[PDB]
């Protein structure tokens, strides 16, 4: 983050606001991002993969100098991002699992 | 016509810059400091309240009132040099412009900053039936972008290849036009900057392993297309072998981030060398490019106070 | 895949290609989240941290369908210049998760 946030400050410095605004105006949508299965404990969670059209840059012949240079950065931040993500949903499905049990084992043993 | 009164307003326009201890002072504020040193400022005229995109719009307009006027009242082969100084801005316009026109949005979701033209003539150019009608609809009398638009229109109606072919032509035109003129040092800046524009494009197409040789331009006196594909080539030695050129600390540097750093610090260094000719052109173009290091400058400062940046951060970007 | 960071800074996250939205209004970023839980953003929300410490409590109201859309806390760009708190960041998931003020 601190990486790709000092490439953008730098990259919209240099340079105008005007042409990072039509750059990123101009970047396709990078779409068919979803999620797919991680079944256990019986349970499906989400974890999640992109597509990433990447390499296919836009008339490669480009002008700009610090917009790839931060695209491939922004790309790394999405990286991380996503392996942050199936992370904590798996941990916050863990801690859910473990209060379903201790309620259960509260509730079984001081009633029945 | 007359390259000395042009250059008399250059001269006056040269008196009223900012010094290097008015940045280095501004390496510790909080942005009112920043926003008080600017309300003092020259640009500040256009400053109007507080926030970070009222500074960027006052700084573009600023911009646009001391460089704008030397595109006009020129008149002649002095108009038709002067016209390949500020020459990326409307290219990148039109290059967008064309892509939003293969794209299909909005005329008015186009930013359009400023150029060298009319915003009607581009809004026109929003809506046309040909690209060489588009280019007959922006077709200036001594712009090279109408004549490297019909030359480079006998390929396709709009494709992104067209678009790259217009931007290499765009090149070679600037190029063209520089071994057409009468003036020993513009030449010479334009030639030094079209091959640090290849060796910025030899970076950038680092790792792609394709063609060189359509992707490499034509123009340069200090790289070789041998060079150029030693450059394609991961051969940093290439890079070492630049000696006695512009390129003097630009040596071993695999960053592409400090490779445009020295690139810019070069281009900066040769353009310094602008003032020699006081009775030509070169000086309003130094002055150009002096005023357009100050405004990038004055951005990267702006967003160091905004987003609160070390100055270990921006030390890399105060070196020239 | 959709962000709701930042009024001006998200324009880099859109320069990365991943679609998103800034409104700098609590409401109305919020709003854009229920159209965008409605229509749901390709499975991925970062929701700026700084702005919104738990997005997830209104969004599971609103839509008690599942957990397609995944809701982030993404780092503010200038509290990223200060530090994380990454220590008292899983602090606070832990006594999110079972209330014990335990310490791993």
């Amino acid at each position: 983050a601190k990486e790709a946030y000092a490439a953008l400050l730098l990259a919209q410095a240099f340079d105008g606001p005007e042409v990072v605004a039509g750059a990123a105006l101009g970047v396709p949508p990078l779409e068919g991002v979803e999620a797919e299965v991680e079944n256990v404990w019986g349970s499906k969670v989400p974890r999640l993969k992109a597509t990433f059209p990447d390499g296919a840059l836009l008339s490669p012949v480009g002008t700009p100098a610090y917009t790839l240079e931060a695209s491939r950065a922004f790309r790394r931040y999405a990286e991380a991002l996503i392996r942050v993500a199936n992370t904590e949903t798996r941990l916050k499905k863990i801690g859910e699992e473990i209060k379903k049990t201790t309620r259960r084992v509260n509730a079984l043993e001081q009633v029945v | 016509d007359d390259f000395a009164y042009l250059n008399a307003r250059v001269r006056v326009r040269r008196g009223t810059l900012l010094k290097e201890s008015f940045f280095q002072e501004a390496l510790d504020l909080s942005f009112a400091d920043f926003l008080r040193l600017l309300s003092e400022t020259v640009y500040g005229g256009e400053l109007a309240g507080q926030g970070l995109p009222d500074v960027d719009r006052a700084v573009l307009r600023t911009q646009a009132k001391l460089v704008g006027d030397l595109p006009r009242l020129v008149t002649g082969e002095a108009r038709e040099a002067v016209r390949l100084l500020l020459l990326r801005n409307d290219l990148h316009n039109l290059q967008a412009l064309l892509r939003a026109k293969a794209t299909g949005r909005p005329f008015e979701e186009v930013l359009l900053l400023p150029g060298t033209l009319r915003e009607e003539v581009w809004r026109q150019a929003y809506e046309a039936q040909d690209p060489a009608g588009m280019a007959q609809v922006l077709a200036v009398p001594g712009h090279p972008l109408a004549r490297a638009l019909r030359a480079v229109l006998r390929e396709t109606q709009d494709l992104a290849r067209v678009e790259a072919l217009l931007a290499k032509r765009f090149f070679e035109d600037v190029a063209k036009a520089a071994k057409g003129l009468d003036q020993p040092a513009l030449r010479d800046y334009l030639a030094l900057e079209v091959d640090a524009e290849n060796l910025r494009t030899a970076f950038k197409l680092q790792g792609s392993g394709l063609a060189p040789d359509a992707f490499f331009l034509k123009g340069g006196r200090f790289v070789d297309r041998v060079r150029f594909a030693r450059l394609m080539e991961g051969d940093y030695a290439v890079l070492d072998e630049l000696s006695g050129t512009p390129f003097s600390g630009l040596s071993g540097v695999r960053d592409l981030k400090a490779l445009e750093r020295g690139l810019r610090c070069v281009l900066l260094k040769e353009a310094k060398k602008g003032v020699q000719d006081p009775l030509g052109v070169g000086l309003v173009l130094a002055y150009v490019k002096e005023r357009e290091w100050e405004a990038v400058r004055l951005r990267l400062l702006a967003r160091r106070a905004y987003f609160g940046l070390p100055r270990a951060q921006v030390e890399e970007e105060v070196v020239c | 895949m959709a962000v709701i960071a930042d009024p001006e800074t998200a324009q880099g996250f859109r320069l990365a290609g991943l679609e998103g939205y800034g409104a700098s209004s609590a409401e109305e970023a919020q709003s854009l989240l229920e159209t965008l839980v409605e229509r749901g953003g390709y499975a991925l929300v970062a929701v700026d941290e700084a702005l919104l410490p738990d997005p997830e409590r209104a969004v599971e109201r609103l839509m008690r369908g599942r957990d397609l859309p995944v809701l982030l806390p993404i780092a503010g760009l200038k509290e990223a210049f200060q530090g994380h708190d990454v220590e008292g960041y899983m602090r606070e998931l832990v006594r999110k998760t079972i209330g014990f003020d335990i310490k791993l």
